């Protein structure tokens, strides 16, 4: 993410969270 | 310590006030009012508090106008600073017996920070925010020692010791826990000397979010807000809220190790009530010198009652003389206190009997809309607890005592129980209301104007039957209204297309800025409790219709700052008026009892009171019994 | 904030070290710069030791004044504080430092060769970032300040190779 939006900034962020999701078996 | 940068921001925030020019005529205004009831009295002291308009500062310098919404901490104490050095720079006329700290209110548009309790994250903390909500809880004001004087009598010397805490300022301090002086450094036992001591108020509110934008059915969120020694009693519990303030973090979170989460609440800066319907806050209004220069103008007009008249609901056809009474009850009489105690009632009640459809209920919320002070009730949907106070060890305000001074709405009138009933009848005539339960002896006031409308026996006036048999309640009860209007849909050629052509005329209405097929945006009115007189738009198709702004500011200056004094040559009138009615056999709507002579001076106060005179002349009591007899019977004399 | 307060001293450091760079580029009157020629010889390993007279300094403001310039007192303000002009001179000779135009060969010393090779490998070291940044494919610009955002190079106290030292300015040339 900091290469992302150093990147797309010419045309700090803190941690970033994964928010993970499944469609696995549900116990 | 000095700060390099704390300078830079004082002298920045200086260069600000001296741009805007209105900043030390605020100050100067507030140091010259202080001054001159200090000498005068060797009424009440202004506070050394003064609202910043956040776009002029935006205007004037942008990062430090974002520095304060952002960084709030760091922005906001060197503007202080700056602010009271400019006050003691103006203050060559000390006030009779830096110094004197002048504290900071902010108004204007906060963009992403203007929130609600809900949206109030985690992530504004530390940020100058402005919160939305209503008043659910009120602490008790209660002093904070922020510095306490001693005596020691074997050296006969005064000392003292200051006091601080976590929120008394915006940074955060080292914490020094000083004791409590009980005894000199050197062994001499001390005297508190209170009066010589420094109690500063500090109250704790909470703001919740507003029903009418919470989620329903969702469990509303809340914040704590803190206020000193000029915000207290500010607000009061059901009021709607505007509170800008940083939002700060507190204690440790059960860091340090000796709670769930950071204790975090606001520091209020700035507290506006605000004015939603149905609420217990009333509508002041700004009124400018053009706008009293054309309240003058228009009062000077014979015809001004009409013009008020027909401006009230343009968009209902017709119910003119009903209108005559809403207006009148706006105004109002004035009440009556004896020196012995009694209390004569100045308030006007309407009640509204009528078929279905002849637009009581949207007379009923017109009345909301427009009146300063209204709340909505309906029958069976507040009971006695819900219009007068209810016992929580504390009391709980209802619908008729938030309305005091005010305006109460009530929808299906007939559809009312009878313990309400008895209730309504201690409100209307002696405009109290007697708790005496469970220990709580006491007479909150409830002076308030009732309109109310009605549905007969059968759901349909017959005019054949008496009106005492169609409207099925209490004689007791309807002698407390002051007019009984029964409406009457009778099926007339004339005006059936005449109410239709109108009706139509209306639903083809479009705002001045929007397409012929855009959806009418609507919001709520959180109007502030702090351009033309006449409307646009005329249903009607006739003399000239004001607009309900102008309305209310006519209303509003009529009602407080009018005082008619009734005059013989209106008691003639009206005491030959009341004696023909008394006698004068005509089956009345309504009976004729001593409260008629009272309904009579009333409307004739209300009428004085709408030509801004301060006299009842003859005219007034004319009208006012004309509008009676119309009540009373129908006549169109 | 509160604690360790700020304080407003005259010294701009910024200007001072442009000042600084100019006097190192420009300064010729002691057949080009005195100084780049110093920078040259140091490059090429045949001098170990950048001596700065303020003398030169000196002159160097009394000729920008000549000629209408308002120059920053460079040699009072080294003679005030002279800890923090080596290290902003050492940056400045690094800024402006030229390329060597002798190889290095088995006849140098150790110091040269390990200064050499920590130079190349960060240069490598960045073109291996930039590399891999553009396989990733997420303006060189902003490609090249990510790059020295994610490199660790070696300082440039690492690959210093001289030493910096002040001569006091002389009586008869105060
Ligand atoms: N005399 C009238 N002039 C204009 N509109 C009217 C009139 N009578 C009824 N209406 C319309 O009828 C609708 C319903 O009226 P409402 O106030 O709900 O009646 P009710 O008093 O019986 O409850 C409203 O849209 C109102 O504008
Ligand atoms: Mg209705």
């Amino acid at each position: 993410a900091k290469r992302i939006s150093i990147l797309s900034r010419a045309q700090s962020l803190p941690t970033f969270q994964l928010i993970l999701n499944s469609n696995a078996n549900q116990i | 310590a000095p700060d390099a940068v704390f300078g830079d921001r004082v002298r920045r925030f200086q260069e600000f006030l001296d741009t805007f020019t209105s900043y030390r005529d605020s100050v100067r205004s507030i140091q010259v009012y202080n001054s001159n009831n200090a000498a005068n009295y060797n009424l009440n002291i202004l506070p050394h508090r003064i609202i910043i308009s956040l776009d002029d500062l935006r205007e004037f310098d942008r990062s430090f106008w974002s520095g304060i919404l952002v960084e709030p901490a760091y922005f906001i104490p060197p503007a202080e600073k700056a602010l009271t050095d400019l006050a003691d720079s103006m203050d060559d006329v000390p006030h009779p017996n830096s110094r004197h700290p002048w504290k900071l209110s902010f108004k204007g548009s906060f963009g992403a920070h203007a929130l609600s309790p809900r949206t109030l994250t985690a992530q504004h903390l530390n940020k100058l925010v402005s919160v939305e909500g209503i008043v659910t809880k009120t602490s008790l004001v209660r002093p904070k020692l922020i510095r306490s004087v001693h005596y020691a009598a074997k050296t006969g010397r005064f000392h003292y010791r200051d006091y601080t805490d976590a929120t008394t300022t915006l940074t955060t301090r080292i914490p020094t826990p000083a004791i409590y002086p009980t005894e000199d450094t050197e062994g001499n036992k001390l005297t508190t000397e209170y009066g010589y001591s420094t109690f500063i108020d500090h109250q704790r509110i909470t703001v919740q979010e507003m029903p009418e934008m919470a989620p329903a059915g969702q469990l509303p969120r809340s914040i704590d807000v803190i206020l000193d020694d000029d915000l207290v009693d500010k607000t009061k519990p059901g009021d709607r809220v505007n509170v800008v303030g940083v939002f700060k973090s507190l204690g440790a979170g059960g860091m340090n190790q000796s709670l769930i989460g950071f204790k975090t609440l606001i520091l209020g800066n700035t507290v506006y009530p605000l004015h939603a319907r149905s609420t217990g806050v009333a509508a002041r209004q700004m009124l400018t010198d053009f706008d009293i220069r054309n309240i003058n103008k228009l009062s000077k007009k014979k015809d001004i009652f009409d013009i008020l008249s027909q401006s009230l609901a343009p968009s209902i056809y017709g119910h003119d003389h009903i209108k005559k009474a809403i207006l009148l009850m706006l105004m109002g009489g004035v009440e009556k206190n004896l020196e012995n105690g009694s209390h004569l009632r100045g308030d006007i009640n309407i009640l509204m009997v009528g078929d279905p459809s002849t637009a009581k209920s949207q007379l009923l919320r017109f009345v909301l809309n427009t009146a300063s002070l209204a709340i909505a009730t309906t029958g069976r949907g507040s009971s006695g607890v819900g219009l007068t106070a209810a016992v929580t060890r504390r009391l709980e305000a209802g619908a008729m005592v938030l309305a005091d001074r005010g305006v109460v709405c009530i929808d299906e009138f007939d559809k009312m129980t009878d313990v309400d009933r008895v209730a309504i009848h201690e409100v209307m005539e002696q405009q109290t209301v007697t708790i005496a339960k469970a220990g709580i002896h006491t007479t909150l006031n409830a002076r308030c104007s009732v309109i109310a409308a009605a549905n007969p026996v059968f759901g349909q006036y017959d005019v054949n039957r008496d009106p005492h048999q169609n409207i099925a309640l209490p004689d007791s009860l309807l002698s407390r209204f002051d007019l009984l209007f029964v409406v009457t849909d009778d099926i007339n050629e004339i005006r059936d297309r005449s109410i239709s052509e109108h009706v139509l005329r209306t639903h083809r209405y479009l705002p001045p800025g929007y397409l012929e097929g855009e959806p009418v945006r609507e919001r709520l009115n959180l109007s502030l409790a702090v351009d033309h007189v006449f409307e646009k738009f005329n249903p009607l198709l006739i003399p000239k219709l004001v607009t309900i702004p102008f309305l209310r500011k006519y209303v509003q200056y009529a009602k407080e700052r009018v005082i008619p004094q009734l005059t013989q040559e209106a008691i003639n009138v009206i005491v030959k008026n009341y004696t023909d009615l008394r006698n004068d056999d005509n089956t009345k709507k309504s009976p004729i009892t001593a409260r008629t002579l009272e309904t009579l001076i009333r409307l004739a106060t209300a009428h004085a009171k709408v030509r801004l005179s301060k006299t009842v002349n003859k005219v007034d009591a004319k009208v006012a019994a004309n509008l009676l007899r119309f009540a009373l019977l129908g006549e169109d004399i | 904030s509160a604690a360790l307060p700020s304080i407003q001293l005259p010294v701009d450091y910024n200007n001072l070290f442009n000042e600084i760079t100019d006097f190192l580029v420009t300064f010729k009157q002691d057949k080009g710069p005195k100084y780049m020629a110093m920078l040259q010889k140091v490059a090429n390993r045949e001098l170990n030791s950048v001596i700065i007279d303020l003398d030169d300094i000196l002159q160097y403001q009394n000729e920008k004044f000549l000629q209408g310039t308002q120059a920053d007192d460079l040699v009072s303000a080294i003679q005030q504080n002279a800890n923090h002009f080596t290290e902003l001179f050492c940056r400045a000779i690094d800024n402006n430092m030229p390329l060597p135009t002798k190889e290095i060969d088995y006849k140098d010393d150790v110091l040269d060769v390990i200064l050499n090779q920590r130079r190349l490998r960060n240069e490598r070291m960045l073109s291996d970032r930039t590399n891999e940044i553009r396989s990733e494919n997420l303006m060189n610009d902003a490609l090249r300040e990510v790059v020295e955002d994610e490199t660790e190079l070696f300082p440039p106290n690492l690959t210093r190779r001289y030493f910096l030292y002040f001569k006091p300015l002389s009586q008869n040339c105060a």
